[PDB]
């Protein structure tokens, strides 16, 4: 999961 | 600039994010967006012009922010959908299984359904708790953008998710996407904002  | 949900803005002439929703705080105009997009006092620009600075944010833990804009900006109760618009009518929260769309500068307007609430994202900077998960696709640059139902109920702003090597999760089946948004309700009360609607 990454910001976007 | 006309402030519409989904459009691009840059922060301190570097990062790009998308506008969430037009809001007001007393006589102050603003828009809500993602907290990871900028730090307090960072400068936001739309089409090369300065429009405002970040007034506050929370990131990580939550992922929220509001930019207060100068008087000259035009707030609109709309979210971009290609060349057309979705009118913002309120912020009733939809439940799991409802259909929802999101608009943002990278993949445009994508729709899908909500699959889970209260999701934790483990970002490199720290955990972001309480996220709602949808399977509409999204890509780098969509962050801060609007999540809204066809009926006009604003749900939240784009936070993050699982992107593949091409920068989005639109080439993977809906069943495998995790696209996460920050709920709008708590950002409006935390900052005392009112949504603009039409």
């Amino acid at each position: 999961a990454a910001p976007l | 600039a006309n402030i519409v949900g989904g459009i691009e803005y840059s922060i301190n002439n570097a990062s790009l994010c998308s506008v969430g929703f037009s809001v007001t705080r007393g006589a102050t105009k603003g828009f809500v967006t993602a907290g990871h997009c900028g730090t307090v006092n960072a400068t936001a620009r739309i089409g090369g012009a300065v429009v405002g600075t970040f007034a506050a944010r929370v990131f990580p833990g939550n992922d929220r922010a509001w930019v207060s804009l100068t008087s000259a900006q035009t707030l609109l109760p709309r979210v971009a959908n290609g060349s057309s618009f979705v009118t913002v009518r309120g912020s009733t929260e939809a439940a799991v299984g409802a259909a929802v769309c999101r608009s943002g500068r990278t993949t445009g307007y994508q729709c899908g359904t909500i699959t889970a609430k209260n999701v934790t994202a483990n970002y490199a900077e720290g955990a972001v708790r309480g996220l709602t998960q949808g399977n509409a696709c999204m890509g780098r640059g969509d962050s801060g953008g609007s999540w809204i139902t066809s009926a006009g109920q604003a749900q939240g702003v784009m936070s993050g998710g699982n992107v593949q090597s091409n920068g989005n999760n639109c080439g993977i089946p809906a069943s495998q996407r995790s696209s996460l948004f920050e709920r709008l309700q708590p950002i409006l009360s935390q900052y005392g904002l009112s949504l603009v609607t039409g």
